[PDB]
């Protein structure tokens, strides 16, 4: 039920 | 002066607070929602337009560190950032329920919201059944919302109707809602509404690699591609659930599906102030979409 987002310019990671 | 003075605008009331100098969004907004009695808060969020595109307080940041006018008083708008995939089961306090029916009755009123006709028509017996109790021709005589904002200028025009034309309309369904209160009348508006094709629907030009103008939608369900001539349905979808990740640099945006047979989506975005939203948007709408299925 989360996400991260993180530097590299980002990059959204979905689950 | 250990405080500074905030205007807080919502849907239904304007109302005064004093801000602490260094107090963050968080801080600000919390007390907005206490002093409302709303509980339900990832709906909402505080926003306010600078050079005409759409800023939200950020919860982690100083009030006053945002490039909001700062001319007295600072004024923010409470208003819906996120919208639920069904109001009748999410909408769980009255308070909340009644912010998201008159921010949506607005949408279609400015047709920033497609309505047709016939909906119309049935959008504003509702309305005037929450706003006026049940029908009574006695009290409610010939005329009596000539002067109301109930639908759509486009349905007004559409078929060149008198006033009173559309008065009888509105009335007729109006007597058959008797028996309903405010709450239960503004619900049966939203479950209307929410069916709407551009409910809930973020909008943003966008423009493939190719150079061919675009309409990036982003709502409760995921990212759609719109063609700029039909804001109706979306020729490309990409829901929540379907995507690996969004990553972003130099106006660019890259989708990745979870099937990793399909290939990635890239669009660009010329300003950053959008893109932040946009990411912003995202965050947000998937994080709600995960949880209604957790």
């Amino acid at each position: 039920e989360e996400v991260e987002l993180i530097l590299g310019d980002i990059i959204l990671s979905l689950n | 002066p250990k405080t500074f003075t905030v205007r807080i605008v919502t849907m239904d009331a304007e109302m005064e607070f004093n801000c602490e100098m260094k107090w963050k969004g968080k801080d600000l907004f919390d007390l907005v929602c206490r002093t409302l009695g709303l509980r339900e808060t990832w709906f909402f969020g505080l926003q306010y337009t600078i050079k005409d595109t759409v800023a939200w307080l950020k919860m982690d940041k100083k009030v006053l560190d945002h490039d909001v006018s700062k001319e007295e008083p600072v004024t923010f708008h409470f208003l819906a950032k996120f919208y639920p995939e069904n109001a009748e089961e999410e909408l769980v306090q009255e308070i909340t329920q009644h912010l998201f029916f008159l921010q949506v009755k607005k949408q279609i009123l400015d047709e920033k919201v497609y309505c047709p006709p016939e909906a119309s028509v049935l959008l504003a017996s509702y309305a005037v059944q929450a706003k006026y109790g049940d029908y009574d021709p006695s009290v409610h005589k010939r005329g009596f919302l000539a002067q109301e904002e109930l639908l759509p200028k486009r349905v007004i025009n559409l078929y060149q109707m008198t006033p009173e034309m559309w008065e009888e309309r509105i009335t007729a369904w109006y007597a058959e809602h008797r028996g309903r209160a405010r709450d239960e009348a503004e619900m049966e508006y939203l479950k209307i509404a929410q069916d709407l094709e551009m409910y809930g629907v973020n909008y943003f030009t966008i423009r493939n690699k190719k150079g061919t103008e675009l309409l990036l939608g982003v709502d409760a369900l995921g990212l759609h591609i719109y063609d700029p001539e039909n804001r109706l349905t979306p020729k490309i979808s990409f829901p929540w659930n379907e995507i690996r990740n969004i990553s972003y640099s130099d106006k660019e945006f890259t989708i990745k599906p979870l099937d990793k047979k399909i290939d990635v989506f890239k669009f660009n975005s010329s300003k950053l102030r959008v893109n932040k939203l946009i990411l912003q948007l995202c965050i947000g709408n998937h994080d709600l979409f995960m949880r209604r299925r957790k």
